């Protein structure tokens, strides 16, 4: 009850800064989004193909077994 | 107030010896000179 | 639909099969379009000293109007391992890409 209260008490001081709506239009300014992650991919389709990154492929461990 | 020595026996041993005369002696002193090198 | 895909499993074969799925599936229907086929080997072993690690991956859509087929294909080459040598490996790597009838043209 006094937690909520006294919460919401300083939310109201603290997000009533001057301005509050030129950060708005540098936010917005950058309409080319943050940089994604890199994957390799095919050039037409962009579905995914395999990595050699050594800090993975250091890793792995493959064995022979005969067939039946 | 103000050197190596070699051995007589070894070095006649392995002078007496001659790769290269083939290509089989030739092959063996390539492989053991490889993995001699190596360790 | 969930009795499409449940089948016997043939355990083996040596080659692995996944489902390829698009983003926007049919309305009434599982979205699951294509196959993709993976294979692994190592050819020219004389009792398990193996020579030339080698695998296959082949992306494959089929239908009556498109047709989708991507593909790639790694070799792998040693000269040496210690104490023969220092490790010196190199890697032959092919890939292709055939898409239609939208790009008429193949990628190689
Ligand atoms: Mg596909």
């Amino acid at each position: 009850a006094v937690k909520v209260a006294l919460g919401v008490a300083f939310a109201f001081w603290w997000t009533s800064g001057p301005g509050a709506d030129e950060e708005m239009d540098a936010k917005a300014q950058q309409e080319p989004d943050r940089r994604s992650q890199y994957t390799r991919h095919y050039a037409f389709k962009g579905r995914g193909r395999k990595e050699f990154l050594r800090s993975d492929m250091k890793n792995d461990a493959n064995e022979l077994v005969p067939t039946r | 107030s103000k050197q190596f020595i070699y051995s007589k026996r070894w070095k006649s041993i392995f002078s007496k010896i001659q790769p290269l005369q083939n290509g089989t002696t030739r092959k063996s002193y390539q492989l053991f000179r490889n993995v001699a090198k190596q360790i | 639909y969930s009795h499409r895909h449940a089948y016997a499993e043939a355990a083996d074969a040596g080659v692995t099969v996944i489902p390829s799925q698009d983003y926007y599936g049919p309305e009434h229907d599982d979205p699951l379009n294509g196959i993709v086929f993976q294979y692994e080997a190592q050819p020219f072993s004389r009792h398990g000293w193996g020579g030339v690690p080698f695998d296959l991956t082949v992306c494959c859509e089929k239908d009556k109007t498109s047709l989708c087929l991507q593909g790639e294909t790694h070799v792998s080459l040693v000269h040496s391992v210690p104490p023969f040598g220092p490790r010196h490996i190199t890697q032959v790597t092919g890939s292709w890409e055939v898409l239609r009838p939208n790009i008429k043209d193949v990628m190689y």
